[PDB]
């Protein structure tokens, strides 16, 4: 396939909605490639509209473990999870496309049943919003509040937006 | 998308 | 495939709900691996929103009965069964990456019919979820009381939380 | 496949619910492997809900003609035919894994018509009990009025209680 | 596959509703093994339900016209044109197992139209009955007069009473 | 496949309904085997309820012009525009095994619309009546008047009735 | 395949419907033979009901652009852009063969909305009825006036009728 | 594959909806070209209906990267985003044959919800229009405000329209 | 189908 | 399923 | 389908 | 699943 | 679709 | 995920 040998020369492609089964595939990727060589390093080209916050962490995770420093790409859109993993990437390797798109929000999502059943499903949706904004702040340099009050509602941004909110180092011309 | 990403 | 690779070197996935079909294959997969060298541990990763008791009960009773060492981790979001699949991983080898999430809770099911009946099916959900929590109270090391309330109602617990509930034993880094 | 690799070694994975087709591979398998030498053993995983009545006895049949001795191993849930089959192995050789389940209970059908036509469906349903029924008890050592009232209703017992019913004669412990 | 293999050694098998795909399938093998070699037999295991009449006479005229003999066996039930098929097997080897089941009735159909349509189907299928008839007096030695009242409304049998009805010749044990 | 190995042996095989697809895989094929050699001749087994009145005419003007005779075996059920192949096989070589069935009628079709629209649609189905019942008065010696009257409605024919109205040429016993 | 061979010795086929997919396959047949051998004929066979109007223009413009001359023939049925296709083939290279039917008309399309949609839509529709009328025109010999009277409604011809139009050079006969 | 075939020779194809899958197979297609020779150019071919604005933009920042030059070929249709695509092409290498349409119109979209949520839309959507608006106008060499008005409804035009408004270079005809 | 089909 | 078929 | 397409 | 089935 | 894309 | 997972 395509994808298998732009694999031989070490470059990952996150390009569809993320579910489970997307998580799992990009993190045993991730995983052969540390192994055939803990020095040179990976790259990721990330288009997606966001999807499940737990299995963007499962990617989220395997990026920070292995020793080989993991470059990200922006190609066409990079929205809630995806523009997560996007800001995600080793600091000074993070990349847009002229044409490129950013949109960060809050976390989705639903309850149904007793007052005590809706209470549930509301703390923990919550909870996960926060985690999700501290880590944003610390990878572009952005204030708490400032992650807070700008993801209140769909937040668009152009690849010279997310440059200049830090959600990437630079962008590739030609 | 090399010089360099790779 | 990544898949038939990472079986090369002696790891199996769970990523999906569990039913039947998943169940019978990595029952078949461990079988197969302590046949190779019953010395050489075996790694299970878990991405799993759960499933089945009666096909959870395969998997676990299988872990116990081979040889080779079996060690879990914990990618992503194991709950349900795979929570209990999790926490069934050899001591001291139970892992979990820092965003990981944990979620326990009681069984779920239904029933229709005539007085008789619905009384039947009430007897097997209520004897399942003793034999569940007796199991997650000798390997966690919690009291069966405990276990017993905790599990009443969805219960979400971060990496942290799991790992000073007695679930999982260290949580990877870098 | 993987199960291929199980074939190769004598055996055979009966992992869902049973129907005509499900019933005719295995009896094929069965034969081939008696073939290839009456000498050796055979083995039969059992994990199903079970099925049409027709297509177990198919099933059970073979496992009756062949020279090689037919040992089960119920993993997981053995349910109606599923449950009638583990209790046809090797006396001495049919098994059960310590969190197994087993269910029994009467058959299901239906009849629609003219009053003599809804008659024969009554005369053709209430034999298939009593044939299903005798076999059974001498399998278990149960008398026939025994399995009479006892599946009546639906009746799941443990991997303990199965062992005393009659239906298995150890439970692989680790 | 697992039949590639039973086909290696002249063994066809007819497990399904019969349709005209089914037929077309069993005439090209008994061609196929007829040719490979016309004196060396051919074994037909059938377990199925029914279906067309016209497609079970396309199997039916092809045993006839081959050299090779064609042994049946009932691996579980054979009813309508089933039961037809394997009383058609070689005088002599016509085989059973000992719970199969055989069923034979009358022919089964609908007309919707004119009272001239209606007439059309009515006549046709009832010579359809009385060519299926007749032929069933032939292979068990029963008089007309009686396969034509023993067919009015479903009419089920064990192993043994096939034998004691002339459909079947043995009942294969151990 | 079964059927890839008697088109080595110049035999193909019509075991469908008629429809565009079926239509060009035949004639693709009666174009090969001529290929291969123009003296050896052609087999084509039919079985199928009919189809397309342009889908059947085809394969039927493909069989004219190839230099191979083609030979054409009825068996089961060739109705309509299968039935009317049949009668076009080489004039000698169309047989019917002994319980085949023939049935014969005029086209299907439908009109939805203008006064101008129906009418242009009854013409069009009234004139391939007549294209086919000339070819069919040919090809049985029966005048077309005759063809006419007798396919008003529904008529089926059995292997004697057939060779009798000049359908077949030879009822192929053992 | 059986068309992969036909491919060997330059026969391409257009058995379906015509859309987007169809076309983008044609086409490239067409641009492979040609590169082989520039000098070399090529054939395209038809049996076709039409389809979209955009699709069929992709292979009559390449149909034209390659130096090897592209004769054409016409088994079955050629109707709307099918009979298209079938006209522009090489003069002099056009065949049909003795019951094939071809016919011509004016495009489908739809409308919905607003008075100025509802109008973008009729001008296009319209536009391209005159282009594909003249088209025919040059092709077939007729004159444009006679071509706007015959397309008005459904036009059935008979191959003996497409010759006489002046749709195909010559009738293959046996 | 045909279209593997294609690759072979530098050929990429592009024929349908786009959308973020048909996307990402181009973009890495374009960079293995380029590995294996940065000086040899590369073709893109369409006909397409059009598609996502971001998947399409992914395509043409791509085109604009790498080194070899691409040329483009409207064969078909190419409306809307594969239009914009289509003119993206190396200038004096942008073609389309004689009988290809065109179309450009403005973005469609939705909005449901609170006025703040509709408004949040209406400014992206306006925004896209904007960013294609005058990407096209510095390919076609047309002023701003014509793009503009001329994109207000469906736009369909010739290839001679296609040329002389700036969207091709040359016409491709033998 | 031989005798005589081939 | 032989002894004997086959 | 020669004579004569081949 | 040995020891003892194989 | 050369001469000349190739 | 090795050290040490292999």
């Amino acid at each position: 396939d395509i994808y298998s040998r732009l694999l031989k020369d070490r470059i990952i492609m996150l390009g569809s909605a993320i579910d489970d089964n997307v998580a799992n595939s990009i993190v045993s990727q991730l995983l052969f490639l540390a192994a055939e060589d803990p020095e040179k390093e990976i790259s990721l080209y990330i288009n997606s509209p966001g999807g499940s916050i737990t299995a963007g962490m499962a990617i989220y995770d395997t990026m920070q473990f292995i020793k080989p420093k993991v470059s990200t790409i922006c190609i066409g859109m990079a929205a809630s999870m995806g523009a997560f993993l996007l800001a995600a990437g080793e600091k000074g390797k993070r990349y847009a496309l002229p044409n490129s798109e950013v949109m960060i929000h809050q976390p989705l999502g639903g309850a149904q049943g007793q007052a005590t059943e809706i209470e549930i499903a509301a703390k923990r949706i919550l909870l996960l919003r926060d985690k999700l904004n501290k880590v944003l702040a610390e990878r572009t340099g952005q204030p708490l509040e400032v992650i807070e009050r700008d993801t209140d509602r769909d937040n668009f941004k152009s690849a010279e937006e997310a440059l200049e909110y830090g959600l990437i180092d630079k962008i590739l011309t030609h | 998308f090399s010089p360099x990403a790779p």
